[PDB]
């Protein structure tokens, strides 16, 4: 069910308490999000805790951190917040996030590129859903990432070689290469962006 | 649109005219639903991709814009669609508080 | 007096538009 169970009630109670604690001290919310938590709880916390609109204040600071995991968490948190609170400040922070993604696309190595872009690419669907003005920047960034990853695929011999496929239909759903996996992830997030904007 | 502009000018200019201008717009929308339908997002300030701020529920000009848009909505299925969330909330209130100006709708 | 290298390296990643920087 995922909605009609004791787990949902417990999540609501915990969200109420966390709402109270964040109201009492927003610095606790900032510290918790700098620590991070599993991203499976992100829609839960964003929907169930009204205090999270303050998270847009320290997301630009969290993005600036040198840890890759903190930046990944900032991107995912911003995506969920943008889904919840579609505001001009949210749009500005989303623009900053896309700019940061484009910037460190040319800073991260191949392993770092895989590690950063596998969790944060589905978040780009949320920015497109919330902000149609980001269509140009997000599609341009996706084209850049796809071209970089296609180059990386061409660098070495591959078990799949997605370069020569080139014409696949919607391949709806293993221990594969990171580069072909990232290529497939780019294709899938582009498909999700298109389907949302056409259905 | 020009009538709305002049009526809101005469709303901010003459408070004692509020009653007759509310009633006026109640009758104006009931007659012209088709002409109000393009002007509905022109007046509600519904941004396409942003949740807009909730307008002051005590502002007489705004309350008269809702009266007009709700009397027009009575004849126009397509008007309930373009309502924002706060528009539905505000509707539920002025139907109870001002049932003689606001008509029952089919939301 | 300048040989001590009493300065801090520019620990930043100048973020391109298409000011703000990512610390190191």
């Amino acid at each position: 069910d995922n909605l009609l169970c004791n787990l949902r009630e417990v999540q609501c109670l915990i969200c109420c308490l966390l709402h109270q604690m964040y109201i009492a001290d927003p610095n606790i919310a900032k510290l918790v999000h700098f620590q991070g938590y599993p991203c499976e709880l992100l829609p839960l916390t964003v929907a169930g805790i009204p205090s999270m609109h303050i998270c847009l204040d320290f997301i630009p600071e969290l993005i600036a951190q040198p840890e890759l995991e903190k930046q990944i968490f900032a991107i995912q948190l911003l995506s969920h917040l943008c889904i919840q609170y579609a505001l001009p400040k949210s749009l500005s922070v989303a623009r900053l996030a896309v700019n940061v993604m484009g910037t460190l696309l040319t800073v991260l190595t191949q392993a770092k590129r895989y590690a950063f872009f596998m969790p944060t690419l589905p978040s780009l669907v949320s920015f497109c859903r919330a902000f149609p003005p980001l269509y140009e920047d997000i599609m341009s960034l996706l084209i850049q990432i796809g071209q970089v990853c296609a180059s990386d695929v061409a660098t070495q011999t591959r078990d799949i070689d997605p370069i020569i496929t080139r014409l696949q239909q919607i391949k709806e759903k293993g221990s594969m290469d990171p580069d072909v996996q990232l290529c497939h992830c780019i294709e899938r997030t582009v498909i999700e962006i298109i389907n949302m904007s056409v259905s | 649109h020009l009538a709305l502009v002049e009526l809101l000018k005469n709303l901010t200019k003459y408070p004692t005219d509020r009653d007759s201008i509310w009633k006026c717009l109640k009758f104006l929308g009931s007659r012209h639903p088709t002409l109000v339908l393009p002007l509905v997002p022109e007046l509600l300030s519904t941004h396409p991709f942003f949740d807009t701020a909730e307008p002051d529920m005590d502002d007489p000009a705004y309350i008269a814009v809702l009266v007009l848009i709700f009397n027009a909505a009575k004849t126009c299925p397509t008007m309930p669609a373009l309502f924002s969330d706060h528009t539905f909330r505000h509707y539920a209130y002025l139907r109870d508080s001002l049932s003689h100006l606001v008509p029952a709708l089919r939301l | 007096g300048s040989v001590g290298k009493k300065v801090v390296q520019e620990t930043g990643i100048k973020v391109r538009s298409r000011g703000f920087q990512v610390a190191l």
